[PDB]
């Protein structure tokens, strides 16, 4: 029975931990439109401003 | 026919409908940034059958609301239709509605498809076969004529075009032999 | 050879619609983690300020 | 030496245009395989999942 | 046939039409490189006939993209196809226009040959055969002529060579026997 209570655990954990990747991520990927559009490049910055938000 | 599957499988096309419906929504809008980028660009046609998709998505969007809302009247007064060999008064329409939207939506939803069958089989008073043929009729005429399938008139894709064209800020120059008729 | 070739025209054209194809179902199916509306108006958050730091 | 130096490195430029969308190519194969995969599986233990259980 | 072949078949036609319109602009434009490398050299008859597989492949653009408008028409209505046994009014022409289309553009596009089989064969009105021979008369004629491979009026022709010769900028003296007629 402790089996599947560990797994519970070992899930709840792992989401935490992927948000937080996922979070992480979005705020390198703010610095990475503005270097994007600092070019002028309005297609870069889509696809990027795109990844940032989901 | 059970009880529980019609519970268990009503509720579940509640939470599908609700998905769907959310989806569909999202889908459109972006499709309508499709639709901006055509007017300013391109051709005016293209656009125009292109937001006939839109027109489409959309009344499935509405249809799908008021079907949910029908589900969800069954849902609640489901205490009591466990009861009666025969549909009362309130429920005399839901019935019909729901029943008669299986063919339409099978393809977006299953489940409503196997909750048309645990209604139809559930009634032996004009329902299955010819009878619930001649009992669909009488269903919601409104999302009767929202899910059906036929071109709009024109004139309301137009005007979609026209407000379109405005919210993303695009010069739109509606053909004003349309708007003098109907 | 020149037969060889424009049929690669042909192949590598069916990759590219393949592609396409591909991408508009992949990017319909998971469309509601990116609203089209959240994405205006993050572009637009850093295109005002864009170059300001 | 110099007309040389033009000609190879025009061929250069050419075959890695090839080469960049033969990567294309092979990278979609890969993404293919794998999310037919996934509706595989997924479609498998879709049907004893399914949802009324 | 079936229903679903001709949808996905649709839908991968205006796909596959759509990159070959976009793809075919570029190419177009690269050649027009070409024209004004030669015009500021060499003789203007060959940039002449050059100019000429120009206008062919432009045609091939809009007529690819009028088709992509009817094959777009025809998905959009698409749902109430699936009903009738004979095309209505609204139908009457993107019918006859996609399916005369086969033969011509079935070498840039198989999936349009595929397309019009399955249109072919869900008609036994006027569709099929000799009878498929004989309504295909009533096309939109427009891009008939667009399509319709036929070398173009040299005045045509001279016009391109004048604009490719401006964009560029390069000296250009065109025939001032070729103006005075038509």
């Amino acid at each position: 029975m402790e089996k599947h209570l560990f797994n519970l655990k070992f899930a709840a954990k792992e989401l935490s931990r992927s948000a937080k990747k996922c979070d992480k991520e979005e705020k390198a990927e703010k610095a990475k439109i503005e270097k994007a559009i600092q070019k002028g490049n309005m297609e870069v910055a889509r696809i990027h401003a795109e990844n940032a938000i989901r | 026919f059970k009880a529980e599957r019609l519970r268990v499988n009503l509720r579940l096309v509640i939470n599908r409908l609700k998905l769907l419906e959310k989806k569909k929504t999202e889908l459109a809008q972006k499709a309508r940034k499709e639709i901006a980028d055509y007017l300013a660009a391109g051709k005016d046609e293209r656009a125009r059958i292109r937001v006939e998709h839109i027109i489409r998505e959309d009344y499935l969007v509405e249809a799908m609301e008021i079907l949910e809302l029908y589900c969800d009247l069954l849902l609640a007064r489901f205490g009591l239709i466990q009861s009666m060999k025969e549909l009362d008064s309130g429920l005399a329409e839901s019935v019909s509605t729901l029943i008669w939207a299986a063919p339409r939506l099978q393809s977006e939803v299953a489940e409503l498809k196997i909750v048309a069958d645990q209604l139809c089989a559930k009634y032996s008073k004009e329902y299955g076969k010819l009878c619930r043929t001649n009992q669909i009729g009488t269903v919601n005429d409104r999302l009767m004529h929202k899910l059906s399938v036929e071109a709009p008139p024109k004139i309301l894709v137009e005007r979609y075009l026209i407000e379109i064209a405005k919210n993303y800020n695009v010069p739109y120059e509606p053909d004003s032999v349309v708007m003098a008729e109907a | 050879i020149s037969a060889l070739m424009d049929k690669f025209e042909h192949q590598f054209e069916t990759l590219d619609v393949q592609t396409q194809q591909m991408e508009d179902t992949m990017s319909s199916t998971t469309t509601l983690t990116t609203p089209q509306n959240q994405v205006d108006m993050l572009l637009q958050e850093m295109a005002d300020e864009a170059g300001l730091d | 030496q110099k007309n040389q130096a033009v000609n190879f490195l025009r061929m250069s430029a050419r075959v890695d245009a090839v080469a960049a969308r033969v990567q294309t190519a092979v990278t979609m194969g890969k993404v293919t395989k794998s999310m037919a995969g996934v509706v595989k599986s997924m479609d498998a233990t879709l049907k004893t999942m399914n949802l009324e259980k």
